[PDB]
């Protein structure tokens, strides 16, 4: 159920504080500096039981895109993009992966797949950051 | 080099292409004019649609100024801040300078 | 037999409230805003028994195109295309995948083996949405 | 940026080439003109052949616009409410709009 | 031996009533709008028995293409790409799939590797369609 | 939009490059000039050498024709009929229109 | 050693009555319509008992490009691409992979890697066949 | 349309740019000018360097021209006979013959 | 914890007497003619014991851009691309691959994945060498 | 080859477009006339952004040169040194050097 | 260790009467017909034993230009690339592939990768071959 | 074909641009004329920067040759002897010859 774990995933990133939008293609922003976007992804799938069941191999895709002060919360030298992307990430990470069970229990295993830092070149500088967690779902 | 004065005096002319700046840095006083040009330029994202950011760049006269075409120096475009990013050779003595906004 | 899955697919997916097409080329229209378009897609293929059968493996891919208020049903932001492009797709799932046993019996195995959802930047925003579904067929 | 007015009454000129537009938000009152130009875009699909959709955009004088330039503003071109989607500069002060319909 | 396989080809699909040719790059026409071309393609190997012998993984592609009332036979919606590729292609594949030995045993197995249906924009629509047999045959 | 009638008269003069189709259909009741371009069109086969297939856009006066730009009307051009398979704005309000051949 | 195997690949393909070149960048002649060319292409390799050894995982390709009558020497059809290539190749065929010893011996091998028919438009037409010999060669 | 016979007629103007061929075929009595136009083409070789082949067409006027366009039709430029291979129409009524070479 | 890690290699990467920046696209430089930048990459997962644990697979890269002089520190022959990227290269290895635990700890195997060196023509030459490090990280 | 000493002489024209270099090679006494071109060249890096470098290139003519067209030869642009690195005939008997700073 | 392995390299392929340029950017050259170059190219990595130990997966690649009578030391036809190329090849794997233990043993390994001819259309035409070498050197 | 002679001479003309060569094959007497070119031509090496090769043609005038446009003949330019290594046609009746340098 895409909807619900998108659902979960969007009160699970709506906390840091800037709007999330998912799929929107005729917007890219630069007014919004700090920027949050979570993809559900693909979905492939096997059977479960004798008699009926199916789960599916899915894929979580988190985006980071950001600028400025929004790196320097507290640590110095955030501008390096490594540090302030992981700065974000890592408790983006936890967000995702927290303790909470229907956060836990819709997404089964929520491993995180890959991890990336990006760089394009505006005045502002924006980085873009990935991670990939992949959670296994059972299909309704 | 037949150009020098006379090529950066005609382009610069103020209130015609040539906004004039002026280094914030110490190392230049009295005002330079150069030309401003600033664009859309879209930058991708790998899975996103991308995002509309904008850069601008000043071309001016190299041979004409004095002091140093150095990185790092500071200098102001009609009150905002810019830190000179970038600057690389056309190899007509007159090169381009990229300004970050900070 | 693909056009008896084919058939079958036919009437499954005719539901929906609009027009299927498969593989008019000439054909891109606007007009059309709910889109609907069902591929049988390849076989591959293995044998079976001592003395003659063959097996395919196959793909029946589903793809959705849409705009505005068919994503707007009922739930509030389904203009997202995330929940839009999956609240259309989990009822398609379960129409293709549906317990009717002809439906189910040409097709023996109906395991989900992709999903996804695109963004192409229209006045009105169009999005695609594939749903992979393989079938294991006995070659007649 | 000698041409300011000048240049933006001129291709403006309305029943040339400018279409005069309304911003139905209400920080723009006294109708403006604009050039709005459409053409056919085809979109594709991974499998499918593809959808041929329309874009609309306008092109306006940024500077000779008072109030804002800014997305999620609203205005309408012949009686049809169209959302500003994006604004993207040219560098003249002529910047480009995109307009969503809806 | 390419020659005598592509020859029971050529006689297998000689009978749908057009003709085929093969490899010919020089002509690309739109006169014979239903069109068969039969390829055999590449043969892979390894060796037989000790003292001698060879065997050849090979692949043969047979491809359709066709325009109109070609697709309307008999059943309706022929039009439909999948219908009357999938209407044209079984009775091909029975074709060379056929019971008689001689086209059999220089062939051994003769199984589908793969199908497909595909779609070009001409005035009249004109839809290829592919039909990958795998023969395996030993190396004389 | 100055050019409307004028437009739309001239180039489709008969005669010079216009060449007068009827709408099969029946809503329009009157002959109506066209410009007709068919040419050599590529449609490859994956494995194949190809096809040489033809194809004919008729372009048109959007503004000039009084009744329905719509897809799937009945159209015939020199006595054979085509059904109009797709049409798509050049923004020119002269828009382009493919037409099947049956 | 490819200079020895390359020219018994020499003796064994000068046979047809026309040059063979091998690696002539600057020529492309049409002149020379029948055309041989034999490449040894490369050698991978593996450690040989203990105390020295190596040998080699050897690719050997043969290509023919030709026009008009040289396919026609015999049976009808030979324009066709496929019979007229399949004609000259699996004589060449034996040719290289023939009885005689030494050219067996240092090849060790002769498995055909692979085949092919190629069409290119030339206002005589030239097609081109591909026949790949594996052969494994131990080192000297 | 208007071009018809004037156009046809000049280009083909013999001893200019018409080649005078004569389609062997017994449809075609009363010699025809055309254009002969013939270059290299380098025919590529997946492992082979290439050949350098030559492809001869003959660009006619098919309206000028009465009996058949048509494929498998039999012609002969300067005593050579060619096969008409492929025809393909440009849309000026004026199509590109490709003649094989046997 | 790409910070952390990041830190002990700018601490441990920061004694070439020469500035580090990492992802600053923007800039580009020629001044800092000897150039060093090291990268953490991303990070493949998979669970560890029953109750919780996460561990990485992760890629650590570090790229050397190099002119004149910067080569022939002692021995002659630097400007040779591959001596002087080795000679610069061995000893960051030591650098990053030492004996000091904290180093060690954090990044458990420190093996060297791959290696490289590279030509650019500018009038001082210049050359990139690459060092990947595989560490593999306990999640937090 | 008409243009020789002539088409020679009127480009190098000095303090036009010609910047006098001399040969520090003995090879060469009498200071030569050459057209000095250097531009910015962004070199990629496989990870990295890139760096920009710099390439500065002579142009002469050939015929001109007495001595040796010769690599490795040394040469000087207003006082620093350089090394013909490369060079290669644009055909005109009017060759580019590639000339490396060191 | 690449710079001693390249040096050994450096004295092993320095033999035959012309210069070897290794990673030169800027040139290339015509006027040095006769070509070598040794590439330690890149060294991928696994642990050894308990408590330390390093070991390498490594590629050495040679690459040989040449032109007219270099080929044409001997026998005939040198002027055909695989001849010419197999016999400037051939010794030069026995140069590098030598019996002294020195040069083998940081070598390790010394089996042959892979070959290569490749033909570039000069005036003087102009070959190029590959000796990929596989050598696995312990890391210090 | 109006061309023929009267185009062959002009471009020939020798000191112009015409570079007269005799063919060293006996076929052919009395020296011709045809223009010289020759460029630098980069060649790749897969992992190396590869070589700066040069390569030279002649552009002639075929018809105007008598004797055989045949490929392996022998030719001198300026005293150094050319094998004709390939020969393609433009279709004007000017060939250009490849010429080996050997």
């Amino acid at each position: 159920m895409s909807e619900a774990i998108i659902a979960a995933a969007r009160g699970r990133l709506i906390s840091p504080p800037f709007s999330d939008a998912t799929g929107d293609v005729y917007r890219t922003p630069e007014a919004a500096l700090p920027a949050i976007i979570v993809e559900l992804d693909y979905t492939d799938a096997e059977r479960i039981s004798m008699g009926g069941g199916f789960i599916a191999s899915a894929e979580l895709r988190v985006e980071i895109l950001a600028k400025r002060d929004d790196w320097s919360l507290l640590t110095p030298t955030p501008a390096n993009t490594a540090e302030g992307m992981a700065r974000l990430a890592a408790l983006v990470r936890t967000a995702i992966l927290a303790p909470p069970s229907d956060l836990s229990g819709l997404a089964w295993s929520i491993a995180p797949a890959g991890y990336e830092f990006e760089t394009e070149r505006g005045e502002t500088p924006l980085a873009r950051a990935t991670q990939s967690f992949a959670l296994q779902i059972l299909q309704p | 080099m037949i150009e020098s004065l006379a090529d950066w005096s005609i382009f610069t002319d103020p209130d015609v292409f040539g906004e004039p700046v002026t280094w914030t840095t110490p190392p230049l006083p009295d005002p330079v004019p150069a030309i401003f040009t600033d664009a859309s330029e879209d930058r991708p994202a790998t899975l996103g649609p991308g995002v509309l950011t904008i850069a601008p760049t000043l071309t001016l006269g190299a041979a004409q100024l004095p002091f140093s075409p150095a990185r790092n120096h500071r200098c102001t475009v009609r009150g905002i801040t810019y830190r000179v990013a970038e600057v690389q050779p056309d190899g007509s003595g007159g090169l381009r300078l990229l300004l970050e906004r900070v």
